């Protein structure tokens, strides 16, 4: 057991009358009081654990060297991956450790960079214009998420008046005119509703004409019957057709509405009445399938759908007879296809997962023909951005052991080979003495779950190196083993072994992979993450007591439940931001959005698989199982910010005070020894930093890791 | 595209 300070656990109050009943089951909920952020008695635990927490850190003197190696080996130049408009290029830079990435632009491929605006002096929704006169960016108020549009002038940098209130996640879509573009604000704020406590329903779809106010905007969908359903649009390459998708919850899963703006006497000036839905073709009208519109060439409009097909294809449809839908692209009977992007005027670049890892493919548009095929090796590649009418492709490759690399690539010019454009290098760091493989593991069921194992080249497997694993396992989300700079310091100087596990519940094998760890089959994604970490005993990569895990979010909820089930497998458990009160997540913010996953406590079958794995209701002291008195719960670190309106932390906090209560306080002379603390943030490149260190500083105590210089 | 630090 790593540390050898004894620890003042703080009195923490049990109401020991709120107790409710799901079904006939009494569910007792003593720490109640601790879901209102706002009270005093909150506020007081809050000041509590963050001082049995600094105590802790304190003991953990390798926090300093680890937060000075993560600075040096993330302050390096990155490029990101341009894009064109009109004979403009556009990317974003970051010398190394700027707050945020600056925007740059340049006149030809070969032509030199200019700073087109420099935000440090937090930005989201870059947009510009067709014909590269303008730009329009999201600038971030609050501590919320809500986002205010401004534009400005590429020619002189200078600020339009147009001022847009209440974006999240809508960048604008410009018409082929330049005179506005389309976007999908949430309504103005309501009597009795506030800046800090409005819900985010009733969206809209609306055109904004660059030199108005947002109160002249054009209104073209909204829905009173349906608060719930969210909204994302686009506009065709030819600039013809704007496309409305509709959403409910977190489902692959969409509506598609399509509008013929040529056919529009005097534009969008048409709608000044309201009257108040513009005459869409409801091409799509229910949830049953994902659709992403990727060519049209006028009416005939090519779609990524997973129309009874859990792998994804191509699908033809003629706007003018819409029965008939044709099959462009089969499903591969293997393979995801994940991204569809047409280029150079007639081509399709697809990209696809197959067993975790990209392959590349160049097709003709209108027969579906292959031309190329190009296999990426163990990492991500991702971000192309590139138009219909583009020549110039342009995409970007990570890795665990690749910081960046952005390739270019003259589909018209010079095709088939890719150019680096740009190569991002982590100083003082040898590359070359460090692998990455793929190993498929037997879950509990059989299944055979693949992972990414990452170590120094000719280790021996005797059981003595430190070992990191991460997951997720949910919401169709593939999990790629991307550069992290703080993994780096964990492989070199603490000799350590990082794993990451393709668990079920992710979108790795398609819908089936993600159905097999969702609603009832949820405990599907813990057994995985299990079986991950005995397998990596098994085979002598470590032990049982040198084993850390980690995740964030769903993967927080993963990390809670598995120290839960199997508290002798881990050293070191770190959950960040987890979903911990699964009977009641629902209820808050925007939880109610996680019910498509999980499912709800409100019905009777639902709550019977809840109640078996959520965290703060399966605290159980595991030396009073008969045969394991010599295990505890591993040393556990739970981070959150003490305000949160994504993932609240009344669910960090509940099962804080859960496990001090049933491993340390109700008992006389526990045999739990190891540490349960939370790192609490109150309300950033240093903030993160700061935040990892701490994390990997106390990693290396609870694992008996010493520094390697 | 507009990528975070990856810390």
């Amino acid at each position: 057991s790593g540390f050898s300070k004894p620890l003042h656990y703080p009195p923490v109050r049990r109401d020991e009358t709120v107790v409710d009943d799901y079904f006939g089951v009494k569910v007792a909920d003593p720490y109640r009081w601790l879901e209102d952020p706002n009270s005093e008695e909150t506020k007081e635990f809050v000041d509590n654990q963050e001082k049995l927490a600094n105590s802790v850190l304190e003991e953990c003197e390798l926090i300093d060297k680890f937060k000075q190696k993560i600075i040096d080996f993330v302050n390096f130049p990155r490029c990101g991956v341009p894009f064109r408009r009109a004979n403009k290029y556009f990317h974003f830079y970051n010398s190394g450790l700027q707050a945020q990435n600056v925007f740059q632009m340049q006149d030809d491929l070969d032509g030199k960079p200019e700073v087109l605006y420099d935000p440090n002096l937090g930005l989201s929704l870059y947009s510009v214009s067709e014909d590269a006169k303008y730009f329009a960016f999201g600038i971030h108020s609050g501590l919320t998420e809500w986002v205010t549009i401004k534009i400005l002038k590429t020619e002189d940098r200078s600020y339009l008046p147009d001022t847009l209130e209440w974006v999240k996640f809508s960048p604008a879509i410009w018409t082929h005119d330049n005179k506005g573009f389309f976007y999908c604000p949430y309504p103005p704020l309501k009597e009795g509703e506030d800046h800090m406590t409005r819900s985010a329903v009733n969206q809209e779809a609306r055109y904004h004409f660059l030199g108005t106010d947002q109160s002249e905007d054009i209104l073209l969908w909204r829905d009173l019957e349906n608060p719930a359903h969210h909204l994302k649009c686009q506009i065709t390459d030819d600039g013809k057709y704007f496309l409305l998708y509709i959403l409910d919850g977190c489902d692959d899963a969409n509506k598609v509405y399509c509008l013929d703006l040529t056919k529009l006497p005097n534009g969008l000036e048409s709608f000044r009445g309201r009257e108040d839905s513009a005459p869409f073709m409801k091409l799509i009208d229910s949830f049953d399938a994902s659709y992403t519109a990727i060519a049209n060439d006028g009416s005939v409009f090519t779609f990524q759908t997973n129309k009874d097909a859990p792998r994804k294809k191509l699908v033809r449809v003629d706007l003018n007879n819409p029965s008939v839908w044709t099959d462009l692209v089969p499903e591969s009977k293997k393979d995801l296809l994940e991204s569809a992007h047409a280029v150079n005027e007639n081509q399709l670049i697809l990209r696809y997962l197959s067993d975790v890892k990209h392959v590349l493919e160049i097709r003709d548009l209108e027969s579906g023909a292959l031309q190329h095929r190009l296999p990426i090796d163990i990492g991500s590649v991702d971000g192309i951005t590139a138009r219909r009418r583009d020549s110039v492709v342009f995409f970007k490759f990570t890795s665990i052991l690749t910081p960046g690399i952005v390739y270019q690539c003259d589909l018209k010019n010079d095709p088939t080979q890719l150019k680096i454009f740009r190569e991002s290098v982590v100083p003082d760091f040898d590359r070359s003495e460090f692998e990455v493989k793929q190993v498929f593991v037997p879950s509990k069921d059989g299944t055979k779950i693949p992972i990414f194992i990452a170590a120094r080249k000719g280790i021996s497997l005797d059981g003595s190196h430190p070992c990191e694993m991460h997951g997720y396992g949910g919401f169709g989300i593939n999990m790629m083993p991307t550069f992290s700079a703080s993994r780096i310091v964990f492989l070199k100087h603490l000799g350590g072994v990082f794993c990451l596990a393709n668990i079920r519940g992710g979108g790795e094998y398609g819908e089936e992979w993600h159905k097999a760890g969702f609603r009832d089959k949820k405990q599907n994604v813990f057994d995985d993450f299990i079986s991950a970490a005995e397998y990596l005993i098994s085979s002598g990569y470590t032990k049982a007591r040198r084993v850390a895990i980690e995740g964030g979010a769903n993967g927080g909820l993963l990390v809670a439940a598995c120290i839960n089930q199997r508290p002798d497998l881990f050293g070191c458990a770190e959950a960040n931001c987890g979903v911990m009160d699964m009977l009641r997540f629902h209820k808050f913010t925007l939880g109610y959005l996680w019910t498509g996953d999980y499912g709800c406590s409100d019905k009777e079958e639902e709550f019977k698989w809840l109640i078996k794995y959520s965290p703060i209701h399966n605290v159980r002291r595991p030396w009073e199982q008969p045969g394991n008195e010599e295990t505890q719960y591993p040393a556990t670190m739970i981070l959150t910010a003490d305000h949160d309106d994504r993932v609240v932390p009344l669910h960090s906090f509940k099962l804080l005070a859960t496990m001090q209560h049933v491993l340390c306080t109700s008992l006389e002379d526990s045999p739990q020894k190891n540490p349960i603390i939370a790192r609490i943030q109150r309300k950033a490149t240093m903030t993160q930093i700061a935040e990892v260190a701490d994390r990997y500083g106390f990693m290396a105590k609870a694992l008996e890791a010493p520094w390697i210089d | 595209e507009n990528a975070s630090a990856p810390v």
